């Protein structure tokens, strides 16, 4: 079983703190600590440990034991297992000690949780409201089981922001440059205060979740099982099958639920297939404020042989719906699978051709390097996951160290660069490209075979589990508790950029107005993943 | 250019050094009194003199603001107003020295040519940043739309110094062989002349061009609006964001650094030994009443 060792050593550094243990899956494991001993815990699997905070959230269990419960997901990464801490907030004081000031990863899930569930961490600096909008009423906690309907709309308040933006470094003599939420080659809302000195970004700071729909609520009310696949896929255009595979691996890791062979490394090959679509989507948009618009063109023709593959092997575009809680839904056939194996060549063919671009270095060597660097001392503090953290010097990837949908039969490179500029985010995402086209080359011929399929269980109601899986951007982590056979009794979602977004302070200091567009997108924010 | 040329024995190049610095002389002061009074107009109505606390004045007093328009535009040299004409015999001076036949004065033509053209475009660029942080848009202090119009006879001096200005502008070339006669020799453009009337005339009658397409092209043409804020991409508009002038003279801080730099170290103010002392300000205006005493009544 994994996670003794961590569960011995927090025993042996705390001794009577860990109140209830219990095993998820074989790699999956949560504890319930004391309330009041929360910090210290979590910041000893964090630090001590190495344990990153990959995603921490509220529940209502209020009618299960009479307690609010904060669940602290932990990824152990020294083997390498999951870790959950729970806590057991009381309900008629809803009040728990805070993580913020020990561990800085723990800054937006406790901002989430004093609006979707009202609790308060005490000792958090950052109070500000941060998904419900700036027009919603104050004590409507909606993520609350017995608050509102999911369908009541409330009154809004004003009609003009009353978000408040903080300067470190700046004064009350700085400009501020806005960047959104309606701007142009965003294509996405999200509003940014640039507190600039000339071109220079003295402090940046940010509003978000503007896209907030709030599916949150959704998925446990008016939607089933099979349903928030339709759900996930619907958040953003280019994670769908990031999001889906996220959320059916949690629900088939809360049962047993023995999926046929084939139908677990088809949803790798398909996961591999979208990091084709995203990367050079994202190395298209690297060249439209590097300067060349023909090198973005030319990466669009290249992703739509990309895409092409995604026309055969699905047969949509974007949005799809090809997995269910049991298995897949369309199946794939011999000559789409021999074919997509030289499209995958001819990409490799194509790819290393446009790469030399950057092989011709002029304002990929001035533009891209030195800005917007990200300090792997601070990415490893706030907990990073996607390309950022592996160019800033960490091998922090969910496909080598939990291999999900049988990973583990494909061939696995995990690429870190030492650099952290824009131009090492994007070396970071070329050895992806031609990481994903090895296992589309090793993927489709060697199939297991078997079955797709496997329906008619039943659901065992108060089941939880963890899901993930490696999006472009990062990982999404999905807990999903089973309420009963048809609805949900509760489904969180983080988004690989949820862990990337409250460092762009960080990297847009120090630079200049011109570039700060390309800092965004050397990220590639997905903003409708992260806003939920 | 006037002495270099007496120097030369030149007549043409100290005809026109004199009169384009004469006649520089006399609308320059002309110009900087418009710009004087009409600033002191505004903070007569206002009580602000800082630029960046003096936003909107240009429609509380109008006016004053067309009459800063045209001191900015005279002082700035744009023709045909009279910064213009002065600049350009000062120009014809500058190309008679690069003809002249010494090293001395052939290195020194052109690079004047370069340096005054960089003194017009940071001129033309000062007073662009003055009319738009104080004439134009919203008010940055609840002390600026209190402000009502001017007084009478403020306005009345303002705008006959402004008169004088656009006359002293038009009339170039009946004023200059008035100030032929003080310098007194031909004046020489090398075989070129300026017309400042045809140039006002082709400011007044071109851009009537467009207006009369716009009146033909248009149809179902809505009476145009004025009513909204500006566009600042979704999020609602506030004080800190419009840019004035601390952010306008930025790319000349950023392009200009070793100069205002050169500001700084040539400041010999902390080598004078008495300089920091308590009434050293009030000592020099009490030797100032004994000074003035003394010395008129020896002339009387
Ligand atoms: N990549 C991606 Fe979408 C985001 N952020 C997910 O997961
Ligand atoms: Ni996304």
């Amino acid at each position: 079983k994994l996670g003794q060792h961590y569960l011995a050593a927090l025993n042996e550094a705390f001794p009577g703190v860990v109140l209830d243990h219990a095993w998820q899956t074989k790699d999956q494991l949560t504890v319930t600590v004391k309330v009041n001993y929360l910090p210290e815990v979590v910041e000893f699997l964090y630090y001590k440990q190495g344990g990153w905070l990959s995603v921490l959230f509220g529940n209502d269990e209020r009618k299960l034991n009479g307690h609010y419960a904060v669940y602290y997901v932990l990824s152990m990464e020294k083997t390498k297992c999951w870790i959950t801490v729970r806590v057991e907030v009381d309900a008629n004081k809803p009040e728990y000690p805070s993580v913020t000031p020990r561990v800085p990863a723990a800054v937006w899930g406790e901002r989430e949780v004093r609006d979707m569930y009202g609790l308060i961490p005490v000792g958090l600096p950052d109070e500000r409201r941060l998904v419900l909008p700036d027009d919603w009423p104050d004590e409507l906690y909606p993520l609350r089981k017995d608050s509102m309907d999911y369908r009541q709309r409330p009154a809004p308040t004003t009609d003009a922001e009353t978000y408040e933006f903080i300067n470190e470094l700046g004064d009350k003599k700085n400009n501020v440059v806005p960047i959104g939420p309606l701007h142009v080659t965003s294509d996405e809302p999200g509003h940014f205060r640039l507190f600039v000195d000339g071109e220079n970004i003295i402090d940046a700071d940010y509003r978000l979740f503007y896209v907030h729909r709030g599916m949150e609520k959704l998925a446990e009310t008016r939607m089933g099982y099979n349903e928030v696949t339709f759900l996930s896929d619907r958040v953003c255009g280019i994670c769908g099958f990031a999001h889906s595979t996220a959320y059916t691996t949690s629900v088939e890791n809360a049962m047993g639920i023995q999926v046929p062979e084939r139908a677990q490394m088809i949803r790798a090959i398909l996961l591999e297939v979208e990091r084709l679509h995203s990367h050079l989507l994202n190395l298209g948009l690297a060249c439209h404020f590097t300067g060349f618009d023909s090198g973005f063109m030319q990466f669009f023709r290249v992703r739509e042989t990309s895409m092409k593959m995604a026309e055969i092997l699905t047969g949509a575009r974007k949005t799809y719906g090809l997995n269910l809680i049991g298995g897949i839904r369309r199946d794939l056939l011999k000559d789409d699978m021999i074919q997509t194996r030289q499209l995958a060549q001819q990409m490799r063919r194509e790819v290393q051709e446009l790469v030399d671009v950057l092989l011709s270095t002029p304002n990929m060597e001035q533009r891209t390097v030195g800005i917007g660097r990200l300090d792997p001392e601070i990415a490893r503090d706030f907990s990073n996951v996607g390309p950022m953290v592996r160019a800033s010097g960490h091998a922090r990837d969910t496909r080598a160290d939990h291999p999900f949908v049988g990973y583990g039969l494909l061939p696995m490179e995990v690429h870190s660069e030492q650099g952290c500029d824009v131009i090492s985010r994007l070396k970071v995402r070329i050895n992806e490209v031609y990481t994903a086209l090895n296992m589309i080359d090793y993927g489709l011929d060697n199939l297991p075979g078997g079955p797709l399929m496997v329906e008619g269980f039943t659901y065992i109601p108060h089941r939880f589990a963890l899901g993930f899986a490696e999006a472009p951007r990062g990982d999404d982590i999905h807990w999903s508790m089973t309420g009963d056979n048809q609805k949900l009794y509760r489904w969180r979602c983080r988004a690989a950029t949820y862990a990337n977004w409250p460092t762009l302070r960080y990297m847009l200091r120090g630079n200049t107005v011109s570039d700060a567009p390309l800092i965004i997108g050397s990220l590639d924010p997905c903003y409708s993943c992260t806003d939920r | 250019a006037g002495v270099t040329g007496i120097a030369l024995e030149q007549p043409a190049l100290i005809a026109l050094g004199l009169v384009g610095g004469l006649y520089h002389l006399l609308n320059h002061s002309l110009f900087k009194s418009v710009l004087f009074l009409g600033a002191g107009s505004v903070w007569f109505r206002t009580g602000h003199r800082d630029i960046e606390k003096l936003g909107g004045i240009g429609k509380k007093m109008p006016v004053i603001s067309i009459a800063m328009l045209v001191g900015l535009m005279a002082m700035a040299a744009l023709p045909p107003l009279n910064g213009f004409a002065g600049e350009w015999v000062i120009y014809q001076s500058f190309f008679k020295l690069s003809n002249s036949g010494a090293f001395v004065a052939r290195l020194l033509g052109p690079l004047l040519a370069v340096g005054l053209a960089i003194t017009g475009a940071l001129a033309v660029m000062c007073m662009a940043k003055v009319y738009g942080v104080t004439f134009l848009g919203a008010p940055r202090t609840k002390e600026a739309e209190n402000a009502t119009c001017a007084p009478l006879l403020m306005s009345v001096s303002v705008v006959a110094l402004a008169i004088c200005c656009v006359i002293g502008g038009v009339a170039a070339p009946w004023l200059l062989p008035m100030l032929s006669a003080a310098v007194p020799l031909p004046l020489e453009p090398a075989n070129t002349t300026v017309s400042q009337p045809m140039i006002t005339l082709l400011l007044i009658a071109c851009p009537l061009l467009p207006f009369i397409i716009m009146a033909i092209c248009k149809g179902d043409r809505l009476p145009s609006r004025s009513r909204g804020a500006a566009w600042v991409c979704g999020y609602d508009h506030e004080k800190s964001m419009v840019i004035t002038a601390h952010g306008f003279a930025m790319p000349v801080k950023q392009a200009f650094a070793p100069v205002l730099k050169l500001r700084k170290w040539l400041n010999p103010v902390s080598l004078v030994p008495g300089w920091q002392c308590e009434g050293s300000a009030l000592l020099f205006r009490r030797m100032a009443l004994v000074e003035l005493a003394v010395l008129v009544v020896i002339i009387v």
